[PDB]
């Protein structure tokens, strides 16, 4: 067949990573162990852990654009209100 | 003929007038399964103490040869000699191994033996791949149970031993109720019993420790990957039959059906084994073999293989397991007929070889479980009585949709995950 280019992945046998030595793996057949073994204590304690870490990365970025839209919505409500047409004519 | 007397210690003897040598030995019913992970390797150290330079020198001065064998279920100490001097072997065995052990457990001798055994185990663990793969297969199949402890002992545990561990093990396990005195070759049973009776030859009181947990099989795998090696070595097995099972010979015959294969020998490429039809085209493997090993509590039935084709491992495993699948549904009569004679020749050479040490080990290991030794003739009739229905009945029970144990080392990156192999134990077309 025709030759091909140079990539960053191989296949089973020549995957292309570094040579490894001195690392051992153990596993057990799933017919011999019980799944669902720790679903509780993971739905409570594990989820709370992850939440407490990544929640100020989403809240403050959502805490800025909520007060920015609200002070524009409650400002647009006064500009088109009967008490805020005089400010409307100076911005229209 | 095999003659066994329970007077004194259990004395077994198999007489062969043709032989020009005679062996006398002691076989103990304890093995590497009787020790724990903290004193693992005490049996190997005892063996190498019996085989030490001073003991072997004193033995060889009289004209005697010493053999020692360590296994899961027994320990063998054999003295071989010429037929006229069979009484001298008993005297050496009494004087050295049994009566006194202070000389063999001196400080310098113990340190030298410990340093030699450590060197041997260190060399084994790095430069002997097909056998250490089988050891890891045992260690992962019977984990947390007595049968999984390696017979040589681990490197980390062998350092912690002192002479106190050795003498404790000798006190706990070297007992009259645990021992069989075996005689093989050109000796007579009556003469052997008379020679024992003249001396005392009492070992100890009895009551060896009883294990609290019986060996159990767990489906599992261990992968020791090393990319600086040229091949990949793989051993795969399922649970088999123990000694004294009704399906022992059926197991050995079903193993003999697939046999062994070497790619470089011209003759073994023409064998009636149908598996080769799938292997030969792309050179999937260099060699494989099939085994049916039996112990006191459980067994292993499977195969072991080595290959340089690191990109086609899964094809090899797939074709082998599809050949195993054929046993349950569509085994043919000609296969069984060939297997009978191949097994008979296979068993024939094993039990009828010239060397009496193998006979001594086999007789001692046999009488410690059965209580008697099966004859060669009665073995053949059970082999001849095997039919297709028996093979199908055994295979539908022992290997159809059953858990497996795997152990591999080398360039095993091509070896797929556990489940993908586990699904190959059924056809799904039947
Ligand atoms: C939600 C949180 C929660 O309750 O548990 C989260 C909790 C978190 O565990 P974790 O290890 O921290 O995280 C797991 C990973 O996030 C995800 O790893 P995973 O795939 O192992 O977990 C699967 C995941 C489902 O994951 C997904 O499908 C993706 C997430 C989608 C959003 C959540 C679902 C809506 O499970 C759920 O979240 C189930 C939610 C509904 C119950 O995991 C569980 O409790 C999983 C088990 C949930 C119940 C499974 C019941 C199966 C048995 C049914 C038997 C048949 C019945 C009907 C017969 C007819
Ligand atoms: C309150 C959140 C409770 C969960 C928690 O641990 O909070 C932190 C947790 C973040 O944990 P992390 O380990 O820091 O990051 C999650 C990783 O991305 C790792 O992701 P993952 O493997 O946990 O899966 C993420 C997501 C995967 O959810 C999906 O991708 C949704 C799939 C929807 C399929 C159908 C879509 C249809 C069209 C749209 C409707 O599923 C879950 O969050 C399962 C949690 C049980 O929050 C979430 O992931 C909430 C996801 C809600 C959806
Ligand atoms: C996405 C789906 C990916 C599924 C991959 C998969 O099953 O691979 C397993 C496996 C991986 O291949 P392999 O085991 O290395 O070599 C082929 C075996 O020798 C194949 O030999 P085998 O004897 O192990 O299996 C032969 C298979 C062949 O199946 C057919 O020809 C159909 O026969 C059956 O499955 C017969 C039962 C079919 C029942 C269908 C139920 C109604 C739907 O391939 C199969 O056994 C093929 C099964 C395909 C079943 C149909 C899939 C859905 C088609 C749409």
């Amino acid at each position: 067949g025709p030759p091909s280019g140079k990539t960053y992945m191989g296949w089973w046998g020549h995957m292309g990573g570094p040579k490894q030595k001195g690392i051992t793996s153990y596993a057990v057949s799933p017919y011999a162990q019980k799944p669902l073994q720790g679903i509780f204590h993971n739905a409570v304690f594990n989820s709370f852990r992850r939440f407490k870490s990544q929640f100020l990365y989403v809240l403050i970025p959502a805490g800025i654009y909520w007060y920015w839209w609200k002070n524009g919505n409650e400002y647009n409500e006064f500009l088109y209100s009967k008490a805020g047409r005089e400010e409307l004519e100076r911005v229209n | 003929e095999v003659t066994q007397l329970s007077n004194g210690i259990v004395v077994a003897t198999e007489h062969n007038p043709s032989a020009h040598t005679a062996s006398v030995g002691v076989v103990f019913g304890s093995g590497a399964a009787n020790e724990n992970p903290y004193n693992n390797g005490v049996s190997n150290l005892w063996k190498n103490i019996f085989l030490s330079k001073e003991n072997s020198a004193v033995a060889a001065k009289e004209g005697l040869a010493l053999s020692s064998n360590i296994s899961r279920d027994f320990q063998s100490y054999i003295v071989s000699s010429l037929p006229g001097s069979t009484d001298k072997s008993l005297d050496f065995l009494n004087q050295s191994f049994i009566q006194q052990k202070a000389n063999l457990l001196s400080s310098s001798n113990f340190e030298a033996t410990k340093k030699s055994v450590l060197k041997q185990v260190q060399d084994f663990e790095e430069n002997d791949h097909p056998n250490r793969v089988l050891e890891h297969l045992h260690s992962t199949a019977f984990q947390n149970t007595p049968l999984s402890l390696p017979t040589r002992g681990t490197l980390e545990s062998l350092e912690n031993l002192v002479v106190a561990d050795l003498e404790s093990f000798a006190n706990n396990h070297f007992l009259n109720s645990n021992a069989v005195v075996v005689g093989t070759g050109n000796i007579k049973h009556e003469d052997l019993v008379n020679s024992i009776e003249s001396k005392n030859l009492s070992l100890q009181t009895g009551t060896k420790p009883v294990l609290k947990k019986k060996a159990a099989f767990l489906g599992s795998e261990v992968r020791l990957r090393d990319d600086t090696l040229p091949k990949a070595w793989i051993s795969l097995a399922v649970e088999g039959e123990p000694v004294n099972s009704p399906n022992y010979f059926v197991a050995k015959l079903a193993a003999q059906i697939f046999g062994s294969y070497n790619a470089f020998e011209p003759a073994s490429r023409l064998q009636g084994i149908k598996l080769l039809d799938n292997i030969q085209e792309y050179q999937l493997c260099d060699n494989f073999n099939h085994f049916s090993l039996s112990y006191k509590d459980s067994g292993l039935w499977g195969f072991s293989t080595a290959t340089r084709n690191v990109t086609m491992i899964d094809d090899l495993i797939h074709f082998t397991l599809k050949q195993w699948n054929r046993l349950t549904i569509s085994v043919t009569d000609t296969e069984v007929e060939r297997a009978k004679s191949l097994l008979k020749l296979q068993l024939g050479q094993l039990y009828e070889s010239g060397n009496p040490v193998n006979d001594a080990n086999l007789l001692g290991a046999e009488v410690l479980i059965k209580g008697s030794k099966l004859s060669l003739g009665e073995a053949f009739k059970k082999i001849d009585a095997i039919t297709v229905k028996d093979v199908k009945a055994w295979a539908g029970k022992r290997l159809w949709d059953q858990d497996i144990a795997i152990a591999g080392t080398g360039q095993i990156e091509g070896l797929l995950d556990y489940m993908r192999i586990r699904s190959d134990m059924s056809m799904m077309r039947w």
